[PDB]
């Protein structure tokens, strides 16, 4: 679900409202179990 | 007596200066406005 | 988006009658047609002004701070 990786800070649970008004982009995390 | 930020959520009168965060007492919503003018506006009644 | 006070055409106050509009249909379980010769207003820009304002206001409220 959407995150906010910023520095300064964890990574809190972003929300539209909030990338809209602080100019983020309401994306999120891929990952892949990559086996070696 | 004053105030000068707030807290778009926990609506709650904070404000600071310089290289003070940008965060809130307690809701870490990094938001924050900027209250009213003290100067009282006035308008034309039409 | 709150009751026009006044109609934009005549001027007649219509400020008041918006929360006793909304009884007469609601409790007293009229038809707007009715409601609105009820409350005075009689021709159409009156009428037009209550029959058809959004009281988007409402929506508003429900915000919070
Ligand atoms: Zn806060
Ligand atoms: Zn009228």
């Amino acid at each position: 679900k959407p995150m906010v990786n910023e520095s300064d800070g964890v990574t809190h649970a972003l929300y539209p409202q909030e990338a809209r008004l602080r100019n983020l982009t309401y994306s999120s995390g891929l990952f892949v179990d990559v086996k070696k | 007596a004053t105030l000068k930020y707030i807290c778009a959520e926990c609506s709650s009168k904070l404000s600071l200066s310089r290289t003070d965060a940008v965060r809130c007492k307690d809701c870490g919503h990094r938001i924050l406005l900027k209250a009213r003018t003290k100067r009282l506006v006035q308008f034309e009644a039409r | 988006m709150i009751v026009p006070v006044r109609c934009f055409s005549c001027g007649k106050v219509v400020g008041d009658k918006w929360e006793s509009y909304l009884n007469l249909l609601q409790e007293d379980e009229l038809d707007e047609g009715t409601a609105l010769s009820r409350l005075g207003l009689k021709r159409y820009c009156c009428r037009r002004m209550i029959l058809t304002h959004v009281d988007l206001i409402e929506k508003f409220l429900r915000y919070n701070p």
